[PDB]
Formats: structure tokens, C-alpha cells, sequence
């Protein structure tokens, strides 16, 4: 019967329009303050000193 | 005599009382070189 998608090519839908497109919207660059990073490789430094 | 030789027995009793003291330390002191590297030493660029 011809109406919405689903059964089958929905799930097609699901694991392209939705999964897909929904990782395509995250970060890359998310969460990456620059200065914050400086932090957290000082941090990774840690007490010894780095050349 | 006697005293003389008693005198003597006591002062290296002492001595090897003060041996291993200054062993442990001397050890330490090398521990200590091995303990850490400072690569921001005054003397130490490159």
C-alpha cells in the first residue's frame, strides 16, 4: 500500500537522513577552545618540564 | 698499654659506626641525581 515510509526504506531512512546527517552535525571542531587546550597540554606535561 | 690499645679499638668503633651513615647518604645523593631531570637546568640548553 502506496503511504509513509516505512518497513524497510525507512530504516534505509533512519541509517542515512537521521544517523547519518545527525554525525555529520557533530563537532568536528566542537569543544576545542584553544586556550583551554593550552591548559590541558600543560596538564598532559604534567609536574616534569618538555622540550 | 692496655688503655693505649682500648683507646684505639674505640676510636674506629666509632668511625665504623659513621661508615654506613654517610654510605646511606652518598647512596641517596645518587638516588636523588636519578630521582629527577631538570631539562630547564641554567646549564642545560639546546
Amino acid at each position: 500500500e502506496t503511504s509513509e515510509l516505512c518497513g524497510g526504506a525507512r530504516i534505509c531512512y533512519i541509517f542515512h537522513e537521521t544517523f547519518g546527517r545527525t554525525l555529520e552535525s557533530v563537532d568536528p571542531l566542537g569543544g576545542l577552545n584553544t586556550i583551554d587546550i593550552l591548559t590541558a597540554i600543560r596538564n598532559a606535561t604534567g609536574p616534569r618540564p618538555a622540550l | 698499654p692496655k688503655l693505649h690499645d682500648a683507646i684505639v679499638e674505640v676510636v674506629t668503633c666509632l668511625l665504623r659506626k659513621r661508615l654506613p651513615v654517610t654510605n646511606e647518604m652518598v647512596h641517596n645523593l645518587v638516588a636523588i641525581e636519578l630521582a629527577y631531570i631538570n631539562t630547564k637546568h641554567p646549564d642545560f640548553a639546546d
